[PDB]
């Protein structure tokens, strides 16, 4: 039997099976209920946005609302992927330093809901390493909810050098919904945020040098861009293209006070071994939908190397896909034969209960 | 059938004996559905008890939000240490503190679980919303009763743009024939239950454009 | 007089006398400030023309209203992204998004580096003024005999008389007044005076059968 | 002396820096011919008196202007007529809403030099003029005046951009809200001549309660709190629990049909976006500004009901001349002898053009 | 008087002489565009690891406790400076320099912080588990004498079990990322954490009933609740694994310590092992200590374990009790001995 592989983001789901290189469903992570049908998932309850009242059962990358979570499943499994889970082995991912709640209420849920002949709990930033085929190096994981930096040792996470940082794309999004305001256009509702979010993941890019290109978007229209909305009309963004992701490298854009994440790398690679500091300047792996921005990783060098040893050489690794790097690891760890003896079976369940993930994951 | 946006059109044509059923389920749909402050009432249909005598209240909907509010003993226990300087009134302060802060609870077995904060008000509520049986909710509603139960009725597909299609005139007309209609508190369901039946029999033509010109083309043939 | 905000009201208080005298001074009102529906003619005199092509045109009427829609590019030129909703002429697109975004402010660089913002209303506005300006007389008197019909109605329904009419009595009875507005123009040689025969009757009723009140009073009289 | 012109969305005053209030205020309108042919524009009271005549225009609509022709209009209007006064001898200290979109506040430096030819001028946000009227530099600042609220924090007389939030709830939305709940009492408000009296009963029977269900159970249950009124042929009405109804649209956006937050909610959650190291500062200097806050016991409100929303461990500053605070703000800025420098002169405009208004400012 | 200034590694603690508390206590810390720095260190650690990294910083530090905290001219005081145990020559000699070439000290002294500790118990032979924020250090001592060859330094301290606790805390579900919100997970610590005297029976007592938890109110008025954590928090002491560490437990760091010196006076270190630093207050370290140290000792090897109720500030108390004494007036270094001896002198005065 085929195994599955569930991706669960805090905005979007990737689910598929082991062996392919892709995710066959893509859907947000989302759950409208009307004003008492009883519930619609995916984007079908963004269409029915003027009905229901969305939200998100995953936060910062945390399950806070598992009566949702457990329908997002429920969906995936009859609905996206259109299968029988009792006849399918699940392979869940989960975010770093989850709660050991979370992670008992993820097994509990897959065999006495919906019965997996097997399941397994692996974490992402450790899958995206899997899928550049490493087993050292560290992994900027920047999603819609959170973004972490974890160091990994032969394929083990560093739980004491992980930093957490609450950027990514939602911020994101909410930074060019109000700068675009300065142009004097009006972007402020919740369906407006879903437009906005279209407009930056096509129309935004990091610059290398940004003071030099906002001297060029200031002596030139070359870099402006335009946008038709979907009721029509047209927008044109200039400075706003870059200035959106530089919040990544300035949080101060936003009013936060935290570390960017070209220094929040580093020192989560400060938190390790002096030994192994090595191996992961040159195997920093971006993952995560927040690192497509075309020329971050030619800029995430350039930050780095100003806290790094000259001597040392860094090199960044961005692959192609990486907004799917996660379920992709996934894919192929699930693929794997020597795999097939770390699944936690329906009878290991049956004795230990839930707490068994945390042996055994 | 009482979703049905074309309600007016077909309700004239049903028989006494079904506009009765159909008058006393819409009835009932406006005052299950109307909307009140919970955490009001439950505060102050539980001010001065105990986490026990909570769990044991002669109002089935007050234990029902309780039961919820209780499996997090976060939201409500007092703590042996304290940062330098009613227990549900503790408990919806907390709850609404900790909107995104996660509370613990454990299952009769074993079993954990985590509920943000608003997920274990929203789902208080829900358990609450599903116990009152609609003379209590009328008791608690009677001041906003008019107010709330209108609310609903606006949203049913029957009503959907009623004010484009005929004026604000008579909007506002319809809104004061349906506010007129609750004379006492007692008889609240009765009443709003008598008004849906004589307009449900009319189709509401005497609050439309159409209705009113097929009247007055009606009346003066005599 | 004939401005009176409330003028439904106060008309049928009055005799016979001035009730014909006032129809007659709204009559004469809506025909002399009867003006053209400038959204079909711009549409239709530059119908098939590019940009360039829109100012190099006979009329100049049309030039001089093109002159400020194309000062402000979001408005009709085509974007290099579009939203996976976009099944998308050269004013037909102008004049639509100048009215989907009538509040939305668009962006203009003068010929010297200088930037203004300006809402769609305005700049729609702006146009059609400097369309009145540039247009002949007798080319303005041509187009208006085409359709007076509407172009009176235009007139009556912007009085302060009949603000926001149908938003308090509803479509369904705008729509059965235009009619009857609309039906008087049977006959071309006496429609100057069918429409204020019709006028002068509802103003005696004031305009009691095509209002709420009005009629729901009207019934409870003929209950009688 | 210096002109001092505070510029609102239904509201201009003006006068000269020095004054403790503006020798003019007048409506933001412009008022032009309902039809072709049967002077081709009016400004102000006079604007409104040809009411009949003329289709009126607000160029100023949330605090933003959308119209720069009847944006001059007024301007020209404001000096020629209203004071008197020759713009090319007198400094003129401006004032604009906060996030205000960049081109307008160079087309606004553009008039006064090139149309007016002012020998200088200022432009400052108007909630941060309250603030220094207030006799202070730090602090929070509500703003709610006919057409637009907002919520601005400021450190040093710096407002905080990022920290910056607005809501699209004003006076005008509470008068028209007032109209409403009158019908629903049993009156028929709708002509612009019976919009201008639900006004006058807002400005003068209106308040705020500091519980609403109490003083609606009182209402309903009791007649202690209904109010007669003449309206203006003589006729009496005897408007009842619409009194605090009507301002409670404010605390309560959903009356009106709106998603956004109360006040309340938008100051707090205004300030948390700020440094830590000042939000007790912010707390300790909670300004109120604007007509539409001249409610009274609405300041009583705000104390309570932020506490609600609060750490349990908050002075709210309500002057009782903050109908004109901005203005005053202005008066006392423009007449500063510390600040004839911070003035944008001919020469530093005619060498760098519009656009230098951005750091001056 | 005399000053006495404990420079810490998370925490300086400046006083007179002659009194029994410091009297000032604050976070060695300085932002660039004391508890002031650090409640302001959004906008805005010089003795990391108990040395000196930057002396730029420690002028600042050493500058804002005389005038500020003390408010005293330091022309006027003779002043007692603490030392961490093994700090090297250069940073003893320009820590020297320092006092007299820019604060023109009538007199000064370094006193190794381990050394102090014991003397406030009233010993001049022992060996000192001193634990604070940054650096853990077991330092043999006999007749006043630290024994550099047996001194074991470790880098696991208190801030490292703020982290800890605040890492496996979110285990439980609460969220301490922020930085403000370590002040409270470091208070959390300091009120709630014991050492578990058998740690496995303890998380056995834990699994099996709420005996154990506690409740916490934080600042904004929440309220969260932790049971084994109040233990395997300080137990990252005796195992710094838990930390990712391939470091030994300051049981054996103790131990190793004694080895290092000659068997004749083991008997008198083991007999006399005294606990120091604001680390070594959980209840409950001394009996485990007792325990551990037994465990590994010879069988015979007669252990004691002395944990002063005052040991927070042992060290302070120490150099207050030292530069009290009126035999110890003429082991000052004067000035005219700097201006001619150089910095060198420290060496063979102290
Ligand atoms: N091409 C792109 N360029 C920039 N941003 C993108 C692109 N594609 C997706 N994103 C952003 O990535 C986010 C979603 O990516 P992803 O699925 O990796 O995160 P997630 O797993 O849903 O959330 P998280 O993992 O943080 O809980 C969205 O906020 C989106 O705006
Ligand atoms: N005493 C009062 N009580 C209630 N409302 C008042 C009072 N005085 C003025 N208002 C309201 O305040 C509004 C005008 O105030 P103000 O001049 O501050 O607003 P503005 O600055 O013109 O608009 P903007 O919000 O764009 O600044 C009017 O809508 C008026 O109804
Ligand atoms: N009662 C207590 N229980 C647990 N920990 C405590 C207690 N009191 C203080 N601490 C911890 O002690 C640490 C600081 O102690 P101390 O000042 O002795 O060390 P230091 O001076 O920074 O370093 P050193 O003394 O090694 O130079 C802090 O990390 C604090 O959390
Ligand atoms: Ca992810
Ligand atoms: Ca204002
Ligand atoms: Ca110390």
């Amino acid at each position: 039997v085929a195994a599955l592989v569930v991706d669960n983001g805090s905005g979007m789901c990737k689910a598929g099976f082991a062996g392919d290189d892709a995710p066959r469903a893509v859907f947000p992570s989302i759950v409208g209920r009307p004003r008492h049908k009883d519930s619609y998932v995916g984007d079908e309850a963004q269409s029915k946005r003027g009905i229901l009242t969305l939200k998100y059962p995953i936060e910062h990358g945390i399950v806070t609302n598992w009566d949702d979570m457990e329908k997002i499943w429920h969906h995936t499994f009859y609905n996206e992927l259109r299968v029988a889970p009792e006849e399918h082995p699940v392979l869940l991912t989960e975010a770093p330093l989850n709660p050991k709640a979370n992670r008992e209420k993820m097994t509990q849920i897959m065999f006495e809901t919906f019965n997996t002949p097997a399941m397994y709990v692996a974490i992402q930033a450790v899958l995206s390493l899997y899928a550049s085929g490493r087993t050292t190096g560290i992994v900027l994981d920047s999603g819609d909810g959170v973004s972490h930096t974890v160091p990994i040792y032969e394929g083990y996470a560093l739980p004491h050098a992980i930093l957490r940082l609450d950027l990514a794309g939602r911020d994101l999004t909410d930074y060019l919904m109000k700068i675009l305001t300065e142009r004097g256009y009006s972007f402020t509702t919740t369906a407006e945020r879903e437009i906005v979010r279209d407009i930056k993941e096509k129309l935004c890019y990091v610059a290398l040098d940004f003071e030099q290109e906002m001297a060029t978007a200031a002596s030139s229209s070359s870099l402006e861009k335009s946008y038709e909305l979907p009721d029509g009309q047209v927008i044109t963004i200039g400075n706003e293209r870059f200035r959106c992701p530089e919040a990544l490298f300035q949080p101060s854009f936003l009013g936060m006070e935290a570390c960017g994440i070209h220094e929040t790398t580093y020192n989560s690679i400060m938190k390790c071994a002096a030994a192994i500091r090595k191996d992961l300047y040159a195997n920093t792996v971006l993952s995560g939908g927040t690192t497509m921005y075309p020329g971050i990783a030619d800029r995430m060098q350039k930050e780095i190397t100003a806290l790094a040893p000259s001597t040392m050489k860094i090199k960044i690794i961005a692959p192609p896909e990486r907004k799917y790097s996660v379920w992709i690891g996934g894919s192929i760890l699930a693929s794997l034969s020597t795999f097939q003896q770390m699944w936690i079976s329906k009878q290991e369940y049956d004795e230990s209960g839930p707490s068994i993930v945390h042996r055994k994951c | 059938r009482l979703l049905s946006e074309d309600l007016f059109k077909q309700s004239p044509k049903l028989s006494e004996q079904e506009l009765d059923e159909l008058a006393n389920n819409l009835a009932d749909y406006l005052f299950q559905a109307a909307d009140i402050d919970w955490h009001q009432v439950i505060s102050e249909k539980t001010r001065g008890l105990t986490t026990e005598e909570m769990a044991k209240s002669e109002h089935r909907y007050v234990q029902a939000f309780c039961r919820e509010i209780l499996k997090y003993p976060d939201c409500y226990k007092s703590a042996d240490v304290a940062s330098p300087e009613s227990v549900i009134d503790v408990a919806l302060k907390r709850l609404q503190t900790g909107r995104e802060r996660l509370f613990t609870t454990t299952d009769e077995k074993g079993n954990r679980e985590l509920k943000k904060g608003d997920a274990i008000l929203e789902s208080a509520i829900n358990a609450a919303r599903m116990a009152i049986s609609t003379e209590e909710k009328n008791t608690i509603l009677s001041n906003n009763v008019k107010s709330a139960t209108f609310d609903v009725f606006c949203e049913l597909p029957c009503m959907d743009g009623f004010a484009e299609q005929n004026g604000k005139t008579a909007f506002y007309a319809l809104r004061a024939g349906f506010y007129s209609a609750f004379k006492n508190t007692d008889t609240a369901k009765q009443d709003i239950t008598k008004f849906m039946k004589d307009n449900l029999q009319a189709g509401f033509s005497g609050y439309s454009y159409q209705g009113l010109t097929n009247r007055v083309a009606q009346l003066e043939a005599q």
